[PDB]
């Protein structure tokens, strides 16, 4: 029952920018942390960024700082993660993860941005 | 309703010993760490340990290691902390406290009242 | 950033055999104040998203078989898999989460003779 | 270690005014940044827990945020009671304080 479905992946071309979107059930939303996480096409796994659960509280790697945000809507119960000049090393796909404490328990299918030319 | 009751005031010359006591009530004393931690007269707060009162396991920080003890009394849901080889510097107001909630026993809800030990 | 060295990279095996995979970090998980390795194991099944198996080092998460156990302290860990079944065909990725930013390790390839059903 | 560096060390408002508190870690690690408000003569009490979330009791004039390393705990409309040294947490390691003084 516990779940998640991330949406907005697509193509786009160096400099665009994207909103992801993850849809979750199942859980009490509003009192966990969530982070995102992408997986390149050569299968490396690199943390995104998280948010506790009022988000109040963010944090990126530097070199994704000035460029993605994520944000959360407890309300109706999505998480987000806004990209902007995309380049051709975010090509990945984008997970929708649950933090319990500071791992991820919970895993979506995921969503694909793929940069290019 | 959660309760922690310290020992008085305490006087000691430097290289004595001192024990404070934190008797606990409102809940279940085995299922919560307690922890230790001081202030001295206008300064900050410092961690000193806890101790696992289900287990008798103790953890204690660099600075104390060696020169603090900490005990507990089940039957009578009493937590203790012995520090010997007092000095001047160990002259402060000595708190146990214990967490929110188990799942995270560093967010320190709950406080004793503060036992005040000054040493010369 | 902590390093995680993963080893072996791949290896394929037949069913029923032991299979000990290595992590390594750069840099001790080990925090004193609670003397907890922040160390998480992650298995990703062909066409699946990565799935939570081991965290804290060692504790296993519900539904993981006793097959499966984590151990290790500070840098080095490991992960075995007592006698392999046919499910458990993945790539075993190791995390640390002590340290911003949350790095992920390259990735243990088990193949199993005979697919993984 | 997790060096919490407070600032400032001491501040002086009038009632109504915004305080705006600092805490930086200089290490960035997996924790629940927390804030302690205590007063004169009392012990400390859970004023934040987990960077943003107002512990028990605690009016919504008090917000907290963060981001990374950066932590600030920003109090609105100050009031007389609010005469006190306010403390951050991570772990076992507290920040210096800032000794807030109201008029």
């Amino acid at each position: 029952e516990v779940k998640l479905v991330e949406s907005g992946g697509d193509f786009v071309k160096p400099g665009g920018s994207l909103k992801l979107s993850c849809a979750a059930s199942g859980f009490t939303f509003s009192n966990s942390a969530m982070s995102w996480v992408r997986q390149t096409p050569e299968k490396r796994l690199e943390w995104v960024a998280t948010i506790n659960n009022n988000g109040g509280y963010t944090h990126y790697p530097d070199t994704l700082k000035d460029r993605f945000t994520i944000s959360r809507d407890n309300v109706k119960n999505t998480l987000y993660l806004q990209m902007s000049s995309l380049r051709s090393e975010d090509t990945a796909l984008y997970y929708c993860t649950r933090q319990t404490y500071w791992y991820l328990d919970v895993w979506g299918a995921g969503t694909t941005v793929t940069v290019s030319s | 309703q959660v309760q922690l009751v310290q020992s008085g005031a305490e006087v000691k010359k430097p290289g004595a010993s001192v024990k404070v006591s934190c008797k606990a009530s409102g809940y279940t004393f085995t299922g919560y760490y307690m922890h230790w931690v001081r202030q001295a007269p206008g300064q900050g707060l410092e961690w000193m340990g806890w101790i696992n009162p289900n287990s008798g396991g103790t953890n204690y920080a660099q600075k104390f290691q060696g020169r603090v003890t900490m005990t507990r009394d089940t039957s009578i849901s009493t937590a203790y902390m012995e520090l010997s080889r007092l000095r001047s510097d160990d002259t402060a107001v000595y708190y146990c406290a214990r967490g929110k909630n188990s799942d995270y026993n560093w967010d320190f809800q709950h406080w004793g009242q503060g036992t005040l030990v000054t040493v010369g | 950033d902590v390093v995680m060295s993963q080893s072996p990279s791949s290896l394929t095996v037949s069913l029923g055999e032991k299979v000990t995979m290595t992590c390594k970090s750069s840099q001790s998980l080990l925090y004193s104040g609670n003397q907890k390795n922040y160390l998480a194991w992650y298995q990703q099944k062909p066409g699946q998203s990565p799935k939570l198996l081991i965290y804290w080092a060692s504790t296993r998460e519900s539904g993981v078989p006793d097959r499966f156990t984590g151990s290790g302290s500070g840098t080095d860990f490991t992960l075995i898999i007592s006698s392999v079944k046919a499910e458990d065909l993945a790539v075993y990725y190791c995390q640390q989460f002590y340290f911003y930013p949350w790095t992920f390790g390259g990735g243990t390839k088990l193949e199993i003779k005979g697919g993984g059903g | 270690e997790i060096v919490l560096t407070q600032s400032p060390a001491t501040l002086s408002l009038s009632p109504g005014e915004r305080a705006t508190l600092s805490c930086r870690a200089s290490q960035s690690v997996s924790s629940y940044l927390a804030w302690y408000q205590q007063k004169p003569g009392q012990a400390p009490r859970l004023l934040i827990y987990d960077a943003s979330n107002r512990a028990t009791g605690i009016p919504a004039r008090f917000s907290g945020s963060g981001s990374g390393t950066d932590f600030t705990l920003t109090i609105s409309s100050l009031e007389p009671e609010d005469f006190a040294v306010y403390y951050c947490q991570q772990y076992e390691f507290f920040g210096q304080g800032t000794k807030l003084e109201i008029g």
